[PDB]
């Protein structure tokens, strides 16, 4: 999974 | 005019043609106005996606380069490093394009707690994307500007936004990502991310429905990062 | 060049920058030589993704146009149809680009059953994509120009390629699609689908473990359509 | 309806 950024 | 530009930018969003979406929203942002929250999001997404694609490319090209340095097949790696550098240029140009728009139009003509935080966040995010592929004095310069922009947004967020506000959690999410990815600092990343989570939880008792949807959405993203990172 | 240019086109595939993947493989097509199974597929994939993007956009744009015919709002509809045609030009430009490479550079230069059948099928697909969006006596023109070009690969396939050969099976997959979509013939689509599937079952005994893999996947797609269309 | 197959 790719760490979330907003 | 702005009415036409904004509905053209929605059509672009739906067709997933973000090169046109950027055009539409840059024309709006040229009018030296306070953007409605819709215009702000449309602008952010349009640029997020255009840089997004380049970043995904750069990652994948950098992977092929690192998987051809190790295997030791050196003669093919001549093409790749020109093809990486090409993508690096496109990145540098996109980041520079939005920052010029942020610096010259949006931040100057933003007298409102939210927009100010939103734009300083945006500024930090793009300095971060510059920091992502940079190396040497370059990476240090961009990292400094990224940080300064996040601290400048944080300061303003803590005084004029409650902790529930999604734009403040967003800033807190991307700042934690900055710490983790750019400064190579997993603890400060986890500590910053959680700290934002654990402020919003309390004052959360008392939000309109559609806000709870917003606040909670960004808190999931904070909780997932902490989950993934630990 | 050509030893490198194919690697330039491989990188573009990974990076998913298909607009370059095209330009690379057009520079290989423009050598007027026998394209290797690889080169055949790299070219094939590049254009599929490029048109793919515009096609996806088109369906979506029409979804809003139709969603605003039922909703009756006839002010946005002006900009929306302005937007669909903008794409339809690109759909025209892209299709006519590759067809022009086929009948001038590729089809003449072909001298093997596979590559001969590969390109005529290809010619069918892009004439079909032209027919997909068109209206009136514009549809009928490219519809009959596909039905000819599909039927041409069909005929060359039925002597040179076995029934379990994937290029032939993909032809029938796309040809069956041509009837169900272009000509609005649900019956002849399925009959041609099942037909292509059913002839393949026998000869799988004889072929390789990797050649069995290639065949079975395209038989699954053929079967998946027959499943959906009934 | 999930989309048809073409190759």
């Amino acid at each position: 999974r790719r760490r979330n950024s907003n | 005019d702005r009415e036409d530009l904004v509905y053209q930018a929605k059509l672009a969003e739906q067709a997933e043609r973000y090169d046109e979406m950027v055009e539409s929203m840059k024309k709006v942002a040229g009018m030296d106005v306070e953007l409605t929250v819709e215009e702000r999001n449309l602008l952010s997404v349009a640029y997020k996606n255009v840089i997004g694609a380049r970043r995904a490319s750069w990652r994948i090209i950098s992977s092929i380069e690192q998987k051809e340095e190790n295997k030791g097949g050196e003669d093919k790696l001549k093409m790749i490093r020109e093809y990486r550098q090409m993508v690096e240029t496109e990145l540098k140009l996109i980041c520079c394009d939005i920052l010029d728009v942020l610096d010259k139009h949006l931040i100057p003509a933003a007298n409102t707690g939210e927009s100010k935080v939103f734009y300083y966040k945006m500024k930090g995010d793009y300095h971060r994307y510059l920091a992502e592929f940079a190396t040497g004095n370059d990476r240090k310069e961009a990292a400094e500007n990224s940080l300064v922009a996040y601290k400048a947004a944080s300061d303003i967020a803590m005084t004029e936004l409650p902790p529930t506000h999604p734009i403040r959690l967003g800033l807190a999410l991307n700042f934690s990502v900055f710490y983790y990815e750019i400064l190579n600092s997993p603890d400060r990343a986890c500590r910053l991310a959680k700290a934002a989570f654990d402020d919003a939880i309390a004052e959360l008792d008392t939000l309109s429905e559609e806000s709870y949807k917003d606040s909670t959405l960004i808190m999931q993203l904070l909780r997932d990062n902490l989950t993934l990172w630990t």
